[PDB]
């Protein structure tokens, strides 16, 4: 994608992930999990619904046809009639559908960089302290617990 | 012991579209297209439209014999007529600016009906044998019944002198017309003077119609034409018609009601008993979505229209088993 994340250095999504759209999947020898971030989840979730909620204000003054009568020798205004009404349902038609494509594209983008920022945001906090597999992992030298796992989470991890 | 980084996914099957790839399968997306109604012609906020079946708005306002049940008609909504209504004007003829009276309708919400001259007041003048087999009702010869065919009486036609003030507070919906005739013959039966006219005047209108006496196709019987005319009066302001012959003169007008905001749709669908705050030629709507691809002609508060037959936005992320 745009930012390499999405369907690409990370593979594959979680089915089992349910709590969000962006999270970790621990490993350690208490066990295992998939826990969602909530912060960026929820970043992103206030991002999208502004652009979903703006695409509509923005169409709220498009153009609206009205019923308009000619006689049999009324046929050029008539047709300046038509010409007009239809040339403007094909300006907002194809405002709608452009606003449409190209903010969807925006949008698988901006969900790519949300993945590619916490990765990174993880790479910094575990500085020299593991192991970049490459496919979106990170395994630790020394082992890490449950307790360790939710420090990374917390984003309070560090050795101070 | 590791910690990765991960997206969701799940079983969505949703799809949108990006300028650079078609059909990119997401976890979640949000349709933004309304594209059902309801098939009906329903009330609109509770008041229901004027629904002119098989009469046309001439039919209606001249009061042709077939559209009785428009004879005194409610505050509507809108107004719906069909593509070509069979019951208009009934004796052949012209309706001058026609089309412009139907738009002056579509921004009005109520023609009250009201007497400005009583057929009784014609003493000089026959008021009962202007009737036609092209405008029958129970089987006889009738005529439009907002307007009056004059006709000689005692062999004369003494010249008309009729001026109705707008005592009313609302502008003043006038009609009339002028009978043309098939030839000189028919000319003096029906009115005994060869040379007439009928003139109008009121503050801002002034015409004179003579009558052009030529035969034509039979068209509903009849090789004779009527061309009506009509005019708004405002409120204290006064209207003098003046003739010798060929008058069809008013009996009833319209106040107008001007609540504003109507529309003239058409359409071949009756009432559907049925209310809706969108309404459309085809069918009501009823619904949330910010676009809809029914029909262009709306009436109340709509969605956008567009001819998209698909707008969906993506919400989630690209959906990667
Ligand atoms: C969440 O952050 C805190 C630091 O603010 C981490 O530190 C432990 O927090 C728990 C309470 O949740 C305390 O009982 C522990 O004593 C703290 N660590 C120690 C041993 O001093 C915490 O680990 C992070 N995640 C969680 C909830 O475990
Ligand atoms: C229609 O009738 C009204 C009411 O009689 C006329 O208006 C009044 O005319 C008198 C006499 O000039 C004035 O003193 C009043 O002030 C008028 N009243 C109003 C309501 O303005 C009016 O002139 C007649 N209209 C026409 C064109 O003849
Ligand atoms: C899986 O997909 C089916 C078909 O869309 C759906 O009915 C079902 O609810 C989904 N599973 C979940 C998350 O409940
Ligand atoms: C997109 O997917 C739909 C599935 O219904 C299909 O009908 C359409 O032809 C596809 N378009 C492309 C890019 O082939
Ligand atoms: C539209 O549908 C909603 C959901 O049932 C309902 O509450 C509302 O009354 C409906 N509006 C009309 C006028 O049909």
């Amino acid at each position: 994608g745009l930012f390499g994340a999405i369907a690409g250095f990370i593979e594959g999504g979680w089915q089992g992930m349910v709590d969000g759209w962006y999270g970790y999947h621990h490993s350690n020898e208490q066990g295992s999990g998939y826990a969602a971030d909530k912060e960026s989840t929820q970043k992103a979730i206030d991002g999208t619904t502004n652009k979903v909620n703006s695409i509509i204000d923005k169409m709220n003054t498009q153009f609206e046809a009205v019923g308009k009568e000619f006689n049999n020798l009324e046929r050029r205004i008539e047709n300046l009639n038509k010409k007009m009404e239809d040339g403007f349902l094909d300006v907002w038609t194809y405002n709608a559908e452009l606003l449409v494509l190209m903010e969807n594209e925006r949008t698988l983008d901006f969900h790519d960089s949300n993945v590619k920022n916490l990765y990174d945001k993880v790479r910094l906090q575990l500085r020299d302290n593991a192991k970049e597999l490459g496919n979106g992992c990170f395994e630790f030298y020394h082992k890490c617990d449950n307790e360790c796992m939710e420090s990374v989470k917390n984003g309070t991890y560090d050795y101070p | 012991d590791q910690i990765c980084i991960g997206y969701h996914a799940n079983n969505s099957t949703e799809q949108v579209d990006t300028i650079m790839e078609k059909n990119v399968t997401v976890t979640h997306a949000q349709d933004i297209l309304e594209k059902t109604h309801n098939g009906k012609l329903c009330d609109l906020n509770g008041v229901k439209p004027l629904i002119l079946r098989d009469c046309s708005v001439a039919g209606w306002l001249l009061g042709n014999p077939m559209c009785d049940e428009f004879l005194n008609v409610p505050e509507w909504s809108y107004i719906v007529e069909k593509d070509n209504p069979v019951n208009g004007l009934c004796y052949p003829e012209n309706f001058n600016d026609y089309e412009e009276l139907k738009h002056l309708l579509s921004s009005t919400n109520h023609f009250e009906k009201i007497r400005i001259i009583p057929r009784s007041s014609w003493s000089n003048h026959d008021a009962s044998s202007g009737v036609s087999s092209a405008c029958p009702y129970n089987g006889r010869s009738s005529f439009f019944r907002n307007v009056v065919w004059l006709i000689k009486k005692n062999n004369a036609y003494p010249t008309i002198k009729r001026s109705y003030n707008n005592t009313n507070q609302e502008d003043l919906l006038i009609l009339w017309g002028i009978h043309h005739p098939n030839d000189a013959a028919e000319q003096t039966k029906l009115y005994q003077n060869p040379t007439t006219y009928v003139s109008v005047g009121t503050s801002t209108l002034n015409q004179r119609s003579v009558p052009e006496i030529a035969t034509r196709p039979k068209v509903n019987g009849q090789s004779g034409r009527m061309e009506f005319f009509w005019t708004i009066l405002k409120p204290n302001d006064a209207i003098n018609f003046e003739s010798n012959g060929n008058f069809i003169a008013p009996e009833y007008a319209y106040k107008i009601v001007k609540k504003g905001g109507s529309a003239i749709m058409k359409s071949g669908l009756e009432y559907g008993n049925c209310n809706t705050k969108c309404q459309t030629p085809m069918g009501a709507i009823n619904s949330s979505m910010p676009f809809h691809n029914i029909h262009p002609l709306t009436i109340g508060e709509c969605p956008k229209y567009v001819k998209s037959g698909r707008l969906v936005l993506a919400t989630g992320l690209r959906n990667v088993p």
